[PDB]
């Protein structure tokens, strides 16, 4: 009871007080706009009208002008004007246009797209490690790479070799790499950024690659960072049509990367994580073995393993008393933690068909049955018998 | 159920109070793009404007 | 449910509920009718009760309502509560629940007030009897399950409360009012209290906080002392006991101002006492600051015992704890009065051990360095200061000292900061002495100056057990006639002592700072040092420091920085008390000019701190007045209105700080924004009030304690990029600097964006610079709080210093104070007999998950990490020890606190 | 006013400035007009004959976690996050899924074939992934995204095709909808003929959630699907129901609809509306004749 | 401007509330035992006064009757609406004494004086106060 008075206490003081400061605020700032203000707000609608069009800045051109590519097909040669200046804008940065005539007249988006809402995180990954549990060997190989040189890059002065750069996870699906690129994360003390690589592939020219590089911009300014390219087998090397193609600008933005991977500095410091479902999937043009460092090869499993990752699964199943986890162990042979977590929902199902509260053991070998079904192999007594 | 359901109430005026902030703030929107050195950009910045280049 | 009669005893139940047979018409017609037949009634009281029992069972409103309906009655209509005199006194033990019904059960407006009233009266009658407890306890620790009695028993508590509360407001008090009826004291209602207070603990945890609260006495909190202290341990353990005393006084801390704060949390330091764990005890001793409850819990352990034991070395230790270095001077000498051994005792309680255990963390964290190489006019200055922010602390860079090259390259005011610079990487070290000692006897008085800022710096780590004390250094230059030479000798005095107010130390600051009749800028210097040393325990608001402060006003009003520099002095002086405080405000007061105004708001906070309400919304209207005069016409004077503006956004910022730590646990999200809201205010009304408010913000999130750390310092800096004073990014990097690598990770480049971008003039880019060094310490060697550590809702001495310095507009002058920045936290060790200098495993965890507590004792489960890890910052506090795990206990309790640990194996 | 546009709003604007008009609430989506055509299904569970286990899995599959989210994840564990319907032809599985969705009271919208195929406001290579959205919108709301397979096995290898990049970045939104506004309410209802020539990224067994094999019909099965044809038509005189049942049992559903309308053929031309055991006899004859020909060649001439 | 600052006061009182309850208890003795501000009833503290310009006029009751019937004195020389004009009636009480019966109309009237030996004021024309 007492605990519940004393946070009362507080958050009603500091909420309450805050909300009739922010109130009689409002009317302060506005009663004056005499001098400075009057004058400043006025110049920049004049300046400025109505409406204003999106533009992309490419570059600056140094005699107060600039090239600008505008979402129509035309793209323009443009004066740099108002108070945004060519030291306050950079290249690359979305800027106010004026539709009439195309001058600069402004930012308000200052770098806003809807690529790039998706990309920001900033705040720590939902996962931490061993939620992530287990293929710990696995992430024997992921921390070794991205979280030590983060934490202490001193380690690798000392032994005095140059630092890891990336990762590739790569190999079986359904060990959950997906996954486990934020578990990792957590554990360092780092940013987050992640962004699927389904969205960097655009039917529009000249915008794939800078959907690419909005990425390596915002990693260096909340470095230390991990970012996570979720997918990089899904640029591939993939073809929509090859009688009306679509398979031009997959290159293109394969080649931004791989240039940003280096090119953003020699640091370890700009980490990616790379999942991919195998090497074959990706553009097999690639960079040199030390730039990507090591690959981690996801593989199936063993006994132990998905002891382990069965054990997470079933606590959350509420009402299964007559369930004994070792049991399914000895039935299943070798498999994911993916079919696993498929096992234990059909095996929900069976018992809510039913109609009855408790799950049994004898429920679960059903469940084998339905996932095993179309495995079947009877030519391993082809060649035993 | 006295021990937290008293005091629950008071907590409902405190949650009432975090709503009625975002609304009360969000109705006032000015801008100016840039510092007060480059408030002197536009004056001359008509005039490049209604050049022709 | 329906009627069945008597056909068995389980249908005498469903009789009953509809209409009973042995409550209602027997006993009313037995009560209206003959007088021997209250023999009768007596045996049936009996029965009655029991079929109350079943039928607690039932929950619908419907038959409780209207079968006790008649009864509910015939207490003024037939028995009148008197027909008999003892017999319906006694038999008002079923009429109580009847009463209930129409209050909470069924509910009817006209009624549930009416009767409310009526049941505080017959609640303190029938306690005296005591038969009123025990009616309570039988629905407190319950027989039957129903969601009914959970709402009723509620009723019967609130009568008690709804009273006691009402004598505070309304001074009329007891049955006079008509609200309850009932007498608030009196040997009838008192015994009441007691008896349920005593059921309500074991169960509940109700009305226990509600009653000490209630009484505004401390003697309601010392009688809370003896049945607590049976509890202690064979009820349930140390550890429970502990949740609830500490959490009634966070918990109780507030809506209590001044006089009453201190005297309710004085009971809850003797409740530790008298419990088995001293460890509590020493926490909330600390936490009062009165001299006379530290020494109480020293002497505990050290006096009683012959031998040298356990006990000598867990005296020393609990003393050394803080860094204030209060503790320090007071312990000390006993341990040279009782002479078991004075070198290893005297030794352990000074800030000497402190030395050497930093430097076994140092060997992990090694040595990066990053700082700037730029040399020739103002950068060279910007480099060489930047040296020693980066090597804060005992670190070791001594070659590159000895490379007196750019040493020589400082001019002006620049060789006294350059000096006081080289100080810092021989911080909290007695070695370091050497390099100073060369330049301080050649050259020019300017490196002889800086010399002794060094001093100071370097002193803090040793200055007690009488050995090297920056006393017997410092004294020589004090005497000698020099205006810089004096200044800067008592400036590194005051930082070195710190908190400790030693004989020699207070008394040789006690006949100066009492001219400023002489026109001296740099006799800022004069109160700025002995304000440094008053904070950590209780004040006597020095009369020294006040005269002066009078005095100067009345001689100049030129230096307009010095005035400004003794009006904080004042504020900050007074910190670390607030009762007396109160009567300080009016005695400045007193004299009254628009000057003396400015000086009025900042020490208004101090006061007023740990209830201040009335002092946020004052300091508020403030801001409001120059700019709302003004307003109301739309439809020498120079230096007096300048002082005026800038005190009050200071005072604002400080008052704040000071009150989200202490009072009231959770709002701490919520003030950063009670300052931006101030901010944007100020930049579109006053032109010049925007200035001010940008440079308090840093330090309001650094005093503070802000839980967010990512977000809100660098969303704020951008737009401060580009207003005026680049100093506000000095005070920001203060507080992103938390657990190094954590924070400061995004700061570096944010911080690094501006002033590598930027150039337009290297006045600017100085303090760009300063800043982003500050910020990290390579490797997590050390961190700074404001706080104590030791204390979350603490306040350290050393970081007053960093405080002082945002009030006023960037200076050369300014650049040799910002040298000084001592605060530092030591990293816990698990500690031998032979000192062992490692620790074995600790959990940590980012985030508490306890609701007893807002503090939040650490959880058990936690994430482990290795041996010899410092103790981490925000998103790491909560700290537990895993050393359970080695058949070791644990002797000094550690819940993310500064203390080092120690262990006892078996 | 800033304060009624929220986000994702649907505005009208004027084309001489763009200035705003009215809010809508209406949504113009490629999705829209497939369903507009279409509207609902008059199908209900006796319109489909037999498939008796089928009816039976498949209501505790739809139905319940879209009535009781919270009941389907407290007995067992989890959402589906998927159902994918295959078999042979003719089963009547797109019967099925308009069938059980009568019942499930939604909006049973289809989306007939492949989803490359609008281009006319813009291409069909993000309506896809965008789908996610749409049906968000439109809650409650049930996809029957149809895609019969022909990719074939060449295409699972890898993870090529750009039809299947962006089915995958779908699938990979797919997932995001138990917690986008909370569990599922929303069922994505799959359909392929096979597992072999399916696409990668629905390949693996419960990749997306539920495999479900369609049987080919029972003589018991054959006989109920018989049974709801034979009111249609004019009811048999002697009930020789039970013939047709054994004489051949099929493959699909489609077989057993096929002799219903053969009957009549022959029941036209004797000029005679009531069905017999002799216009039953002929019927089943001819219905037969596809099969019994392709039979005879591994029966007879064979090693 | 009256309103911006009437609500200022009282909003900062409503959200110190909460702390308040407990502070209240130690806040009255202190006023016993130090001092007080200039009262010494309860503690009663500031309310504000809000800015109101206009004080409007109501609609009448009784629209059968917008004339009464009830005497009311009308000044010569003031605002005269039709309505009016049917119910004057010029008093004996006075000198002045219509020459004929009155219009019932507003206008110029003019009258029998019979005593205007007798001093009354009299109302100058502009063109009296030219000369
Ligand atoms: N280490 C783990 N502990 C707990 N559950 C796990 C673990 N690893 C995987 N799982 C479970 O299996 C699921 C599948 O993993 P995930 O989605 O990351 O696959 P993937 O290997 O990236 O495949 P693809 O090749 O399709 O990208 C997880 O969502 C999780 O439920
Ligand atoms: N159970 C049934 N009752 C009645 N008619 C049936 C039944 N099943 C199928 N049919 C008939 O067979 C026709 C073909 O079935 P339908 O096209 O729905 O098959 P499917 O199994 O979904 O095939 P595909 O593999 O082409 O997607 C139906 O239009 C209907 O006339
Ligand atoms: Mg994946
Ligand atoms: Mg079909």
């Amino acid at each position: 009871t007492r605990c519940k008075l004393k946070l009362l206490r507080m958050e009603r003081i500091k909420d309450h007080l805050l909300l009739e400061e922010e109130f009689v605020s409002n009317s302060e700032i506005l009663k004056p706009f005499e001098k400075k203000q009057e004058e400043e707000k006025k110049q920049l609608e004049e300046i400025r009208g109505n409406p204003l069009s999106i533009g992309t800045l490419e570059e600056i051109i140094d005699d107060d002008h600039a090239i600008v590519t505008s979402p129509t097909m035309p793209d323009y040669y443009v004066s740099i004007l108002s108070f945004v200046d060519k030291e306050l804008l950079e290249p690359g940065c979305s800027v106010l246009l004026h539709h009439k005539t195309m001058s600069i007249v402004g930012v308000l988006q200052d770098d806003a797209d809807p690529m790039v809402s998706v990309m920001k995180m900033d705040k720590s990954p939902t996962e931490s490690y061993s939620d992530i549990g287990g293929l710990e060997s696995q992430i024997q190989e992921i921390k070794e790479s991205v979280e030590l040189p983060l934490t202490h890059p001193e380690l690798y002065e000392e032994m005095g070799i140059k630092p890891p750069k990336g990762v590739i996870l790569y190999g079986a699906p359904g060990t959950g790499k997906t996954l486990l690129a934020k578990a990792v994360a957590n554990q360092t003390s780092a940013t987050f950024l992640r962004i699927v690589g389904s969205e960097l592939i655009q039917k529009y020219l000249g915008d794939g690659p800078r959907l690419c590089r909005q990425i390596f911009k915002v990693a260096g300014e909340n470095a230390p960072s991990i970012v996570f390219i979720d997918e990089i087998d899904a640029i591939g090397t993939k073809r929509y049509d090859s009688n009306s193609g679509g398979e031009r600008e997959i290159q293109r933005t394969m080649l931004e990367l791989l240039n940003q991977l280096d090119g953003f500095d020699d640091r370890g410091d700009v980490k990616v994580i790379m999942a991919t479902n195998k090497i074959e999937t990706l553009d097999p043009a690639l960079i040199r073995p030390g730039r990507i460092d090591r690959k981690i090869l996801f593989e199936n499993p063993d006994l132990s393993t998905k002891k382990k990752i069965l054990g997470i699964h079933t606590s959350k199943m509420n009402l299964s008393e007559d369930v004994n986890l070792e049991t399914l162990v000895t039935t299943k042979d070798d498999l994911s933690g993916a079919d696993i977590q498929a096992m234990c929902t059909e095996a929900g199902l069976l018992a809510l068909r039913e109609r009855r509260m408790q799950v049994t053991a004898e429920d679960f070998k059903q469940a084998k049955e339905r996932v095993m079904k179309n495995k079947v192999e009877e030519n391993l007594e082809g060649l035993y018998l | 159920a006295a021990p937290y359901a008293a005091k629950l109430k008071q907590t409902e005026n405190d949650l009432k109070d975090i709503e009625a902030r975002i609304k009360e703030k969000a109705g006032v929107k000015e801008s100016d793009t840039g510092l007060a050195p480059s408030h002197l950009w536009d004056i001359m910045g008509d005039r490049q404007r209604l050049g022709e280049e | 449910m329906v009627d069945e009669s008597d056909k068995k005893q389980q249908t005498i139940d469903e009789q009953s509920q509809i209409s009973p047979e042995k409550q209602t018409p027997n006993k009313k017609d037995k009560k209206k009718e003959e007088e021997e037949q209250l023999s009768e009634e007596d045996a049936k009281l009996k029965t009655d009760l029991e079929l109350l029992v079943e039928r607690l069972k039932e929950d619908d409103s419907s038959l409780y309502e209207a079968s006790l309906n008649a009864l509910k009655e015939s207490i003024k209509n037939s028995t009148s509560s008197m027909t008999a005199v003892p017999k319906p006194l006694k038999f008002l033990r079923p009429t109580y629940p009847d009463l209930c019904s129409i209050y909470d059960k069924w509910t009817d407006p006209n009624l549930k007030s009416s009767l409310a009233d009526v049941l505080s009266i017959l609640a303190m009658t029938y306690s005296e009897n005591g038969k009123h407890d025990s009616l309570r306890y039988r629905l407190l620790s319950d027989v039957s399950d129903f969601e009914g009695w959970g709402h009723e028993y509620i009723r019967h508590l609130a009568l008690e409360i709804g009273e006691v509360y009402n004598d505070q407001v309304e001074k009329d008090a007891e049955d006079e009012t008509s609200s309850d009826g009932s007498k608030s004291d009196g040997s009838a209602a008192t015994s009441g209290f007691e008896f349920s207070k005593e059921d309500t603990l074991r169960l509940c945890l109700d009305i226990v906080p509600y009653f000490l609260k209630h009484n505004g006495e401390e003697d309601a909190v010392d009688l809370l002392l003896e049945i607590e202290s049976i509890d202690k341990l064979p009820q349930f353990v140390d550890e429970n006991t502990f949740q609830r005393v500490c959490q009634y006084m966070v918990a109780c801390v507030p809506l209590l101002p001044p006089p009453e704060d201190v005297a309710f949390l004085k009971t809850a330091y003797s409740i530790y006492l008298s419990q088995n764990e001293l460890t509590d005890a020493i926490a909330l001793a600390v936490r009062l600051g009165e001299e006379d409850m530290i020494r109480s819990v020293f002497d505990a352990t050290s006096d009683p015992v012959m031998h040298k034991q356990l006990a000598y070395i867990l005296a020393a230790q609990k003393t050394s704890f803080e860094y204030e270095g209060v503790q320090d001077i007071i312990g000390n000498g006993k341990l040279s009065e009782h002479f078991l051994y004075l070198a290893k005792e005297l030794n352990l309680t000074g800030p000497k051990v402190p030395e050497d255990i930093y430097k076994s963390h140092l060997d992990n964290s090694k040595s990066v360095f990053s700082s700037a190489g730029l040399d020739s006019a103002q950068q060279n200055l910007a480099s060489s200061f930047v040296n020693g922010f980066l090597n804060l602390g005992y670190c070791n860079d001594k070659l590159i000292v000895d490379n007196d090259n750019w040493v020589y390259k400082t001019k002006g005011d620049g060789m006294t900061s350059a000096v006081a610079s080289i100080g810092s990487i021989y911080q909290w070290n007695l070695d370091g002495l050497q390099q100073l000692d060369k330049y301080l006897y050649v050259d020019e008085p300017e490196v002889k100056a800086g010399a002794l800022l060094g001093i100071g710096i370097s002193a803090s780590g040793v200055h007690d057990g009488e050995v090297e004390p920056a006393l017997l250094l410092l004294q020589d230059y004090v005497t000698n006639p020099d205006t810089k030479i004096s200044s800067a000798a008592i400036l590194g005095l005051g930082i070195a002592f710190a908190g400790s107010k030693n004989d020699e130390v207070l008394g040789l600051l006690l006949p100066i700072a009492a001219s400023t009749d002489l026109p001296i800028e740099t006799a800022a210097m004069a109160s700025l040092a002995l304000a440094h040393v008053f904070v950590g325990t209780c004040n006597g608001d020095i009369t020294t420091s006040i005269m002066d402060n009078f005095l100067e006003r009345t001689a100049i009003e030129l230096k307009t920085d010095w005035v400004r520099f003794l009006a904080l002095a004042l504020g900050i002086l007074y910190m670390g008390q607030g009762e007396q405080v109160d009567d300080v405000l009016e005695t400045i007061s007193a004299i009254e000019h628009p000057m003396t105004s400015a000086i009025e708001v900042l020490v208004g906070s101090c006061a007023y701190t740990g209830t201040g309400d009335v002092l946020l919304i004052q300091d508020l209207l403030h801001r409001l007045t120059p700019k709302n005069v003004k307003g109301e016409e739309d439809a020498e004077i120079k230096s007096e209105e300048k002082k005026g503006k800038s005190s009050d956004k200071d005072a604002t910022t400080d008052g704040k700080n000071d009150d989200e730590e202490e009072e009231k646990e959770a709002g701490i999200v919520d003030e950063l924004a009670y300052a931006v809201l101030g901010i944007a205010l100020i930049a579109l009304g006053e032109d010049i009030g925007k200035e001010m408010s940008l440079r308090h913000f840093g330090h309001l999130m650094h005093y503070g304690n802000e839980h967010i750390r990512r977000m809100v310092p660098l969303a704020m800096g951008i737009v401060s990029v580009s207003d005026p004073q680049m100093k506000v990014f000095d005070t920001l990097t203060r507080f992103s600097h938390d657990a190094d690598l954590e924070v400061s990770m995004n700061s570096i480049f944010a911080m690094g964006l501006c002033g590598a971008g930027t150039n337009n003039a290297r006045l600017a880019q100085l303090l760009r610079q300063l800043a982003s060094y500050y910020s990290r310490e390579q490797d997590a060697l050390f961190i700074t709080r404001l706080a104590q550590g030791l204390l979350h809702l603490g306040k350290g001495t050393m970081t007053m210093d960093v405080f002082n310095d945002a009030h006023v507009l960037n200076k050369v002058t300014l650049a040799s104070i910002l040298t000084t920045a001592v605060g530092l936290v030591s990293p816990s060790f698990m500690l031998k007999h032979h000192q062992l200098f490692y620790m074995l495993n600790a959990g940590i965890r980012p985030k508490f998950i306890l609701a007893l507590n807002d503090e939040g004792e650490p959880i058990k489960v936690n994430v482990r990490v290795g041996q010899a890890v410092e103790t981490v910052g925000q998103a790491g506090r909560p700290k537990k020890i895993t050393g359970w795990i080695t058949q070791s206990t644990p002797v000094l309790l550690n819940h993310g606190e500064r203390a080092e640990l120690e262990t006892d194996e078996y | 006013n800033v304060k009624d546009l929220k986000a994702s709003q649907r505005v009208c604007l004027r084309s001489d400035s763009y200035m705003l008009h009215k809010v809508l609430e209406n949504k113009a989506d490629p999705l829209v007009s497939l369903m507009m055509v279409e509207k609902v299904p008059d199908s209900t569970y006796d319109m489909v004959g037999g498939l008796t286990k089928q009816i039976k899995e498949i209501k505790e599959v739809i139905e319940l976690p879209v009535k009781h989210p919270e009941l389907f994840e407290s007995l067992g564990i989890a959402q589906p996050k998927g159902v994918i319907l295959y078999g042979p032809p003719g089963t009547g599985k797109t019967l099925l899924a308009r069938a059980v969705a009568h019942h499930t009271d939604c909006k049973f919208i289809r989306v007939s074939g492949a989803e490359l195929v609008q281009k006319y406001i813009g291409e069909g290579s993000r309506m896809v992934r965008e789908l996610f959205v749409m049906a968000r919108e439109h809650a409650p709301s049930i996809i029957f995204m149809d895609e019969i397979d022909s990719i074939g096995s060449t295409r699972v290898e890898g993870s090529g095709g750009g039809d299947s990049e962006v089915q995958r970045t779908m699938l990979e939104l797919l997932n995001q909808l138990d917690g986008f506004e909370t569990s599922k309410n929303i069922k994505i209802i799959m359909a392929t003929n096979r597992l072999d020539i399916l696409d990668p990224a629905l390949l693996r067994p419960g990749r997306i959630d539920r495999k479900i094999e369609f049987p080919p019909p029972s003589v018991a099965a054959r006989a109920e699907i018989l049974r709801i044809h034979s009111r249609k038509m004019n009811l048999t005189r002697g009930i020789n129901l039970r013939k047709v049942a054994e004489k051949m049992n099929g493959c699909s559903g489609a077989d057993v609809k096929g002799v219903c309308t053969e009957a009549g053929m022959y029941a036209l031309r004797e000029r005679r509306i009531h069905v017999t055991q002799e216009d039953f006899e002929l019927a089943v004859g001819k219905v037969m004749n596809k099969n019994q020909e392709t039979a005879i060649s591994v029966a007879k001439l064979f090693k | 401007e009256v309103e911006k600052v009437a609500t200022a006061v009282l909003s900062t009182t409503a959200r110190a509330k909460a702390r308040a309850k407990k502070t209240k208890k130690e806040k009255g003795p202190n006023e016993e035992e130090k001092k007080k501000e200039h009262e010494e009833k309860e503690k009663e503290r500031e309310t504000n006064k809000k800015g109101i310009k206009e004080t409007k006029e109501n609609d009448e009751e009784f629209y059968k009757n917008k004339y009464s019937s009830k005497p009311y004195k009308v000044d010569n020389m003031t605002r005269i609406l039709p309505q009016q004009s049917r119910y004057i009636s010029f008093i004996k009480d006075d000198r002045f004494v219509p020459v004929r019966k009155f219009k019932g109309n507003n206008g110029v009237v003019v009258l029998r004086d019979r005593e205007p030996k007798e001093p009354v004021a009299l109302i100058e024309t502009v063109r009296q106060m030219k000369d």
